[PDB]
């Protein structure tokens, strides 16, 4: 003579959704580093990050010319001309160490002591004084 | 029921934020903001080409 | 005739609700689960069990989940000590309240 | 930890590059990071 | 003697060597509290398998009185077999009787409460559906709105200046 | 002053299509599986009788029951002796 | 590498280079 | 609450307590006026709960079959209505972000060329 038990959460969620969300699902988690998101839907939000890349980069209002001034596919080119470095991105964040200058004329190129450089780099970045200019 | 005549309906319940925050002994709440504007850009990963 | 209607839930339905309960989860890591290199394969090609496929003898639920997680060479290989197995198995202990205080 | 580390064949004389670099934080001041986003 | 050896040995193959799609289990089995064999309902209505004495009215108020009277005469039952004799052993099957009577009660109460409630869901559903759709609509006619009137004012820039 | 008025429209329009593709997503899954209401009923009737997939009606204040359906049932029933 | 990177101090230039491979 | 079954069950409880304290008091002096009292009460619940699930939840007439039939219509018309929503949606995006990539390239050309 037990009457029923209704559980209208369980019930509901056991009625068309045919999987485990209303429960802990830190299983592989709490006992293993793995992957929390960001396996494989990267591949398909890389046209929009770098879309909404360029757009951000355009709306900001870039410094002057002074024949620095480079703009292709696939990213935000730095700069590329004459011997100047290259680098890219990876409120709006700010990053770094993409490419490095380039050189001719051996004598054998500088080896990784240019972090000197990317310490100042990110260091005038995390600043926030003027990325651009500096 | 159990055979009776059936109608294929279209159930859709709130399944916006359930409790998926771990808890520690109860005393649990969500934390799903949905903060999509933040997430437009915001997957940490290797630019170098893997896949 | 057997390999029709004698291990389609006879030992299938079964051993999977034993090899993914939680209180078999450190009693199974003894006779070999995931270390044999056809076992995982055998299992992910017999994991038509709760799919939408074969959803009209659907009374053993959660048995792709053990195949999906647990044998994925991530979570089987740690959990084997004292500690992580009590804080795994009180995580999972309290998930059996989700209807009472999940406000 | 064998293959490679820093660099084998990294050779001094145009290190000189090194002679330089020792002024730059000097031709202009590092910027204050503390900040780990 | 928990781990899948006879299968994952019969499995252990490649191409269509292995087992093909389960068809449905209707052999002996313990899978719950059933047999897991569909169309195999665990308890009887109230007006199929013994005999039928409510009509076909199925009123909430007679019932409640039949139920009320039925009651009444096992508790008299039950007094008067304590006071004269415990010779007569009715009021067991009385209450026995009366149990079957309530579990049956509860079971079609179950059945006629789960299409209401499975209707009333399907409507919020749908109500939900057609408020999200007019949301999308308003959104879209919004951003057509903007995107025309910061056309015409690009256009109106370029006559000033 | 037009390229950022047409920038917060743009942003606005895309939130929106997000919020419909998040929508039309999960339409699409509600509509790819789905069965008719009679194995669902029965499924429901069979996992909420006993304590297998929720609290049964033996429910009581602070029930010690646990994700796992049983301990009699697994260790003499057909779950712990399916070949032994 | 992620961490915290909190890596302020000073310096900020050194070498950290090495072809120690001539008579020298 | 407010549920059919979830009412149908409290009131099928209220009155298995009822006659279970019936039965006692029957098998079985402030004490028995408050006992009286309570059994009182509970019979005027019990029969509250009765006219409630007579009248508020759904009686043996109307029946769902129509009111089954128009909801997979209503399910039918909405499905459509939010097919056509969306494409329309795609088609607004598509073309906000034609117009911020055209925007974008003429503000980058204008400000290389000056």
């Amino acid at each position: 003579a037990r009457l029923p038990s209704f559980a209208i959460p369980y019930a509901i969620d056991v009625l068309t959704t045919g999987s485990y969300p209303r429960l802990p699902t830190c299983i592989r988690d709490k006992i293993i580093p793995p992957d929390p998101i960001t396996k494989i839907e990267k591949q398909a939000t890389l046209h929009q990050l770098n879309q909404i890349l360029r757009h951000r980069l355009v709306t900001t209002d870039l410094p002057p010319q002074l024949a620095n001034l480079t703009v292709a596919n696939g990213r935000v080119k730095f700069r590329v001309e004459g011997e100047f470095e290259a680098t890219l991105t990876v409120d709006v964040p700010w990053r770094l160490l993409k490419l490095e200058i380039l050189v001719e004329d051996k004598e054998l190129v500088h080896s990784m002591q240019i972090s000197f450089i990317h310490q100042l780099v990110q260091s005038r970045l995390f600043a926030d004084e003027k990325p651009l200019q500096d | 029921m159990s055979g009776v005549r059936a109608v294929r309906i279209s159930i859709e319940s709130a399944c916006e934020k359930q409790v998926h925050e771990v808890g520690l002994d109860g005393t649990e709440t969500y934390l799903p903001p949905l903060s999509m504007s933040q997430n437009l850009a915001r997957l940490a990963q290797r630019i170098d080409f893997s896949q | 005739d057997d390999a029709g209607n004698r291990l389609r839930f006879q030992l299938e339905l079964e051993f999977v609700q034993c090899l993914a309960n939680p209180n078999y989860l450190n009693f199974l890591a003894q006779r070999g689960y995931f270390k044999d290199k056809a076992f995982v394969n055998y299992l992910k090609y017999l994991l038509y069990w709760k799919d939408p496929e074969y959803a009209k003898y659907l009374k053993y639920p959660q048995c792709l989940h053990m195949l999906e997680l647990l044998q994925y060479e991530h979570f089987r290989k740690e959990l084997v000590n004292a500690q992580c197995a009590k804080f795994i198995d009180e995580q999972q202990i309290l998930h059996w309240q989700h209807y009472s205080r999940k406000r | 930890k064998a293959k490679r580390k820093e660099e084998p064949s990294s050779i001094f004389q145009r290190q000189r590059v090194d002679a330089l670099l020792l002024d730059l934080r000097q031709k202009f001041p590092p910027k204050f990071v503390q900040l780990k986003p | 003697m928990q781990y899948i050896k006879e299968y994952t040995d019969e499995n252990i193959q490649e191409g269509l060597a292995p087992k093909p799609p389960p068809p449905i289990k209707d052999s002996y089995m313990m899978f719950g509290n059933q047999f897991q064999c569909d169309d195999l309902i665990i308890r009887p209505l109230e007006s199929q398998g013994i005999e039928r004495l409510h009509p076909m009215q199925f009123d909430h108020k007679k019932e409640l009185r039949k139920l009320n009277m039925s009651i009444l005469i096992n508790f008299l039952d039950l007094l008067d077999i304590l006071i004269r004799s415990p010779g007569s052993i009715k009021r067991e099957e009385k209450l026995e009787d009366l149990k079957l009577l309530f579990v049956h009660v509860h079971h079609l109460i179950n059945e006629y409460r789960p299409h209401q409630a499975r209707e009333t869901l399907r409507v919020m559903m749908e109500v939900q559906k057609r408020q999200r759709l007019e949301t999308a609509e308003r959104f879209q006619k919004h951003l057509e709105r903007v995107i025309e009137m910061i056309q015409n004012c690009l256009a109106s820039l370029p006559d000033d200046l | 002053q037009l390229q950022k008025q047409l920038k917060e429209a743009e942003q606005i329009l895309a939130t929106a299509v997000y919020q419909a593709k998040e929508k039309l997503k999960s339409i699409e899954k509600a509509r790819k599986g789905a069965i008719s209401s009679e194995e669902i009923i029965k499924y429901a009737h069979r996992i909420s009788a006993s304590n297998a997939v929720c609290a049964p009606l033996t429910w009581v204040p602070g029930d010690p029951r646990r994700p796992y359906p049983t301990d009699l049932e697994m260790r003499s029933g057909l779950l712990g002796q399916m070949n032994n | 590498y992620y961490k915290f990177p909190k890596k302020k101090d000073v310096e900020f230039l050194p070498p950290q280079l090495p072809s120690d491979k001539f008579k020298d | 609450m407010a549920d059919r079954l979830t009412q149908l069950q409290d009131a099928v409880n209220s009155l298995a307590d009822q006659f279970c304290n019936a039965i006692g008091v029957l098998q079985q002096a402030n004490p028995t006026e408050e006992y009286a009292q309570l059994f009182a009460a509970l019979i005027a619940r019990t029969a509250k709960d009765i006219d409630v699930l007579i009248d508020s939840l759904p009686s043996e007439e109307s029946t769902a079959a129509l009111q089954a039939a128009s909801l997979y219509k209503l399910e039918e018309e909405n499905h459509e209505a939010a097919t056509c929503l969306e494409d329309v949606v795609y088609r607004g995006d598509m073309l906000l972000e034609k117009i911020q990539s055209a925007l974008a390239d003429i503000a980058q050309s204008q400000l290389k060329t000056r």
